[PDB]
């Protein structure tokens, strides 16, 4: 025979091992595979799909109202319209996106992000708004002047109804200090903020209130690591 | 109170986010106790626990082979610490076969249902069940009815082709003088995963096991 | 202005026919190598390949949305309905067309999304949806909680499905081409639906001096219908 | 009340319906208990259980090697849960050799009958018995008599060349102070199957083990 | 039939089937009968007119004593619903 | 020697396994096979 | 990591039960169990090892899981700018290695026993940078490199 | 199968053994190594 000796962890069962097993039905001949459209090879393909954000952060708004931000003739120039913290792990407009939901299954993320906004007013409705980007570690703008002084685009939604922002880099992880019970939360990695440049102008027959919806997705350089359990539902106590 | 820290996340590569690795983790799919009904019977499904169900409901069609590891534990009652080295029999019953009703039922010697005989003090039993569905892939969602009968009308969303079979586990050893409880843990590791048609993730609490109903919060 | 003509039916469009093929797949036919192991289907390229224009629905400022389940919407309409009622096996694609009629002083956005295998759910109950709740025929259903797509998911993430946007200030038409969406080569039309055409008003319809109601027109055309042979010789 | 459902059965290939796979399943051929007669003795045959007998009676002549797996279990009486790790001896006795009559008979040291020594707490014993028949194949049916004597005239259908041998299993360990019952399960997996002359299946209940008589129903 | 008895040992079956009928009357005995095939999911004929309207052969057994029918496809399996105890039986796949 | 480690299901007995076993009669030399008519290779031959 | 368990009974035979043990590694980004039957024991993402008392000791290899390119034996800085972090000098949250939780899957047996766990760590593929003067003075704590007399 | 027999010290755990083990995270893809100055290959470099 072959002289063999057993090793530590010989009879152990590790939940992450990769070994072949004994087939229960050695001659079953399973059903042939047929072509089904829309196959997925990588979970990263899911986060590059555009998905809506909840850019309406006004408390008390529920359901569909959370998905749109209202611009009216009563809104005065200049006023803050909406603020989007670019953190996909805290409560904010990005929490409802596919990117956030998939990334909640992983610990570390990095890469670029795409963002799109759509103006859903009437045809003749016109006006100007300012979309600002604040890099990580900067101060969120508080008025139109500060927003203009930073990286920004002056968006005239009367001409084109869709504008696309390219976020250069976002990053984050989950942390735990060594000998302390103090909670550690990843710092903010920037904001995207909208300020009204000019007041909304509409004809007499058109509606005096319009809306803006937003979308967000990742680029092809995004990455995720160290898959974990999503806390989205939870509620389990004793491994029932 | 939270400390706002950060790190320079340096990483590259996409091999970890592969679907074969996303759903290819051995997860606990059932845990049951029985004090020597009198034996373990459970229809295999991935919707028993909410986490795995939410992960699997991210796709419409999934085709995979099933790897099952059975981990038994025994705790005595009332007086030494000597756990008997009992023999266990785990038999897989496909959909087209009857399942046992008692401990000594005739189906335990089916000779067509695969069975595994293993001991308590041995490495956990492990066998691979291939893709046994009548269709090319399992349907995570089914918008239809089994038939036209009024009985089937109360079974919306249930496709009989999506059942995976039954796993029946018993103690072959007769009733020992002592009193003991057997705990069975079933671990399922999908293999050769193929997934199609990704779906929006579930955002609302589940209200049942077979209807995708939703309630508040 | 171009026309979408299929068989003896034609639809006049506003040149916005930028067709969206679902998952980048054109509906073609059951492949030869997948048909040897199952029953041989014929190809009734009859009037089944025409547009069927349903009754126009009213878009109001409080509308929650409408959905139609395929092929349930066409199971009792025309030659397709006849072939469905007489054959026990079917396999077809679809070409959904959605149109809106509004003035330049109207506003609103519709999300025309084709949801495959949309298992409808209920609200605060354990009992599953009844037969009448699901099979609504050509009348179609009405969303109760469009925020969750009536299934506990999120409308925000529904953008992952084959979809088109109708923004009244930009366009008024949507065209989604749906291939065969099933885990089996063919299926049963009478008690299983493959696609659910949903039209959710993300942005409410609004106006000041307008009509406060605009019609939405849905036209659905089966594309590559195939049914089991009913006349194979037995000699 | 039954739901009339259907599925598009998509399948091809004939490798599963091979005779090597049809009769090549390890089936339970005997199960006996003895409380420490005093040992297990049983002549090997495939007609013990009706299902396997009906499967085998689909052909007239079958030639196969026999693979035998012995699965022992022990249950105690009256008080700890410590099952003794007894040693078992399973000996195969061919047709041309005598069989033991008692626990300590002389035939247990035959040195020509193959024997297996194995323990209770070990993997089940397993040995392969080749095709030992005097003819080229076993006869599932025999239309004749063993001889011309009046004794043989009462033995219609019994061919002495079709016997497969005896399997005798005993506990080598002496009588322990405690009282225990040993259950023996014998599993037979034919190998290298060859079958000839298929026959109409049995449609009527069996009335005995060696005559193919039939009764009502 | 042998086909049924063998197939009872298996769960899923598909393929074509051959069928033959023999008339065992006298030599000069003559007459006409109609053999009809109904595909799966159709309605079984109730009279001669419906049988003639479907796939059929008008068999004159006075001339030839044997007629052979070729069934295109039959299929079936065994089913069990997931969370229900209701019995599931494969639907009919046609009549002759 | 060869360093080896045991796997889950190491000592299990699965009724559908396909492994070689120990021959009980290593030098028996069974009866030669002779031609018998009507051999069956596939059960499908019975249903036709 | 090699886990070597030993069991000693109390009060009366010398038969040590062959209990089953579960050692699960919890990375930094995951919660840790709070009780014996907590829900985290079935995480399906934290690797776990099931092994018996009378078996060879369990052994598994944990790779280099740090967010940085190497662990920092010394850190001259603070986790953040909050006043809470100011009391945590020298603590870098990126240097934590994870948690090892070990439990007895078997229920409470009638007898009373004590389980001793020994954890052995063997580094592999070592790379080291920037050697430092050796410590010459007694340690005063575990996370501050303070020093006292002698 | 392969006929094998166990050796003395088969199940022992020696603190100085050199054997491969089971990876707990088979698909983790650790952080890429970057250049850090002042690497040490031999402890003898410290005493000089």
């Amino acid at each position: 025979g072959v002289p063999t000796y057993l090793l530590p962890g010989s009879s152990q069962f590790m939940t992450t091992d990769d070994h072949s097993s004994a087939p229960a039905f050695p001659d079953f001949s399973p059903t042939p595979e047929i072509h089904i459209p829309g196959r997925v090879h990588n979970m990263l393909e899911l986060v590059q799909v555009e998905s809506m954000m909840e850019i309406n952060n006004v408390a008390g708004s529920s359901g569909m109202e959370r998905l749109r931000v209202e611009i009216s003739v009563q809104t005065d120039m200049d006023a803050l319209l909406f603020n989007i913290p670019l953190d996909i792990q805290l409560d904010g407009p990005l929490r409802s996106t596919l990117l956030a939901n998939i990334a909640r299954y992983y610990t570390h993320w990095s890469g670029s992000m795409e963002m799109t906004f759509m103006f859903c007013g009437s045809f003749m409705a016109t006006g100007k708004v300012i979309l600002c980007y604040t890099p990580p570690g900067g101060s969120c703008p508080t008025d139109r002047e500060s927003a203009m002084l930073g990286t920004h685009i002056v968006w005239d939604f009367g001409l084109q109804s869709s504008i696309t922002l390219v976020i250069p880099w976002i990053s984050g992880s989950h942390f735990r200090m060594f000998n302390s019970d103090a909670k550690s939360i990843n710092a903010n990695v920037g904001y995207v903020t909208c300020f009204m440049q000019t007041n909304l102008i509409v004809p007499k027959e058109a509606a005096t209130s319009t809306y803006i919806i937003g979308f967000a997705a990742a680029k092809n350089d995004f990455s995720l690591r160290l898959m974990r359990d999503s806390p989205d539902i939870g509620q389990s106590q004793q491994l029932e | 109170e939270a400390i706002q820290t950060r790190a320079v996340i340096n990483q590259h590569g996409t091999s970890e986010t592969l679907v074969e690795n996303f759903l290819g983790r051995a997860a606990l799919v059932m845990m049951k106790d029985f004090e020597y009904q009198n034996f373990f019977k459970w229809t295999i499904n991935t919707r028993s626990y909410v986490q795995l169900r939410r992960k699997f409901e991210l796709f419409t069609y999934i085709r995979f082979d099933s790897e099952i590891t059975i981990v038994p534990t025994i705790r005595l009652y009332t007086s030494y610490s000597g756990l008997p080295n009992l023999t266990l029999q785990a038999m897989f019953v496909p959909v087209g076969a009857p399942t046992p009703k008692s401990q000594d039922s005739y189906e335990w010697q089916s000779a067509c249902n695969p069975s595994v005989f293993f001991k308590i003090d041995d490495p956990p039993a492990r066998m691979t069940i291939p893709f046994m569905c009548i269709n090319s892939a399992y349907g995570m969602f089914y918008d239809g009815f089994a038939g036209f009968e009024k009985t089937a009308n109360g079974l919306y969303g249930i496709n009989p082709a999506n059942t995976m079979g039954n796993l029946c586990i018993r103690v072959v050893n007769a009733y020992q003088p002592v009193q003991y409880t057997i705990t069975i843990r079933i671990y399922l590791k999908p293999k050769h995963i193929k997934a199609w048609v990704p779906r929006p993730p579930r955002t609302m609490p589940y209200m049942s096991i077979a209807n995708t109903n939703y309630t508040g919060h | 202005v171009l026309q979408l003509k299929l068989g003896n039916s034609a639809i006049v469009t506003q040149e916005a026919a930028n067709m969206c093929c679902a998952y980048g797949e054109w509906p073609s036919y059951l492949p030869d190598n997948e048909a040897t192991a199952i029953d041989k289907p014929t190809q009734p390229e009859t009037s089944t390949d025409r547009f069927y224009t349903l009754k126009s629905v009213k878009w109001e400022g409080t509308s929650t949305g409408w959905w139609w389940k395929l092929p349930d919407a066409l199971n009792q309409t025309g030659m397709f309905g006849q072939n469905v009622q007489y054959h026990y096996l079917y396999r077809s694609g679809f070409l959904c067309h959605v149109q809106c009629n509004a003035t330049k002083f109207h506003q609103g956005a519709l999300l025309v999304v084709a949801i495959p295998e949309h298992q409808l759910g209920k609200y605060n109950t354990g009992t599953s949806a009844s037969f009448d709740d699901v099979m609504k025929g050509k009348t179609g259903g009405v969303f109760t909680h469009p925020y969750v797509l009536d299934d506990g998911t999120s409308l925000a993430c529904s953008l992952i499905f084959p979809h088109q946007w109708i923004n009244l200030r930009t366009n008024n038409s949507a065209t989604i081409m749906l291939p065969w969406m099933n885990c089996a080569p063919m299926d049963f039309a009478l008690r299983h639906n493959q696609w659910t055409l949903a039209i959710i008003p993300v942005v409410p319809l609004n106006t000041s001096g307008g009509t406060t109601m605009v019609p939405i027109t849905v036209s659905i055309a089966p594309m590559c219908c195939e049914f089991n042979g009913l006349r194979n010789a037995i000699t």
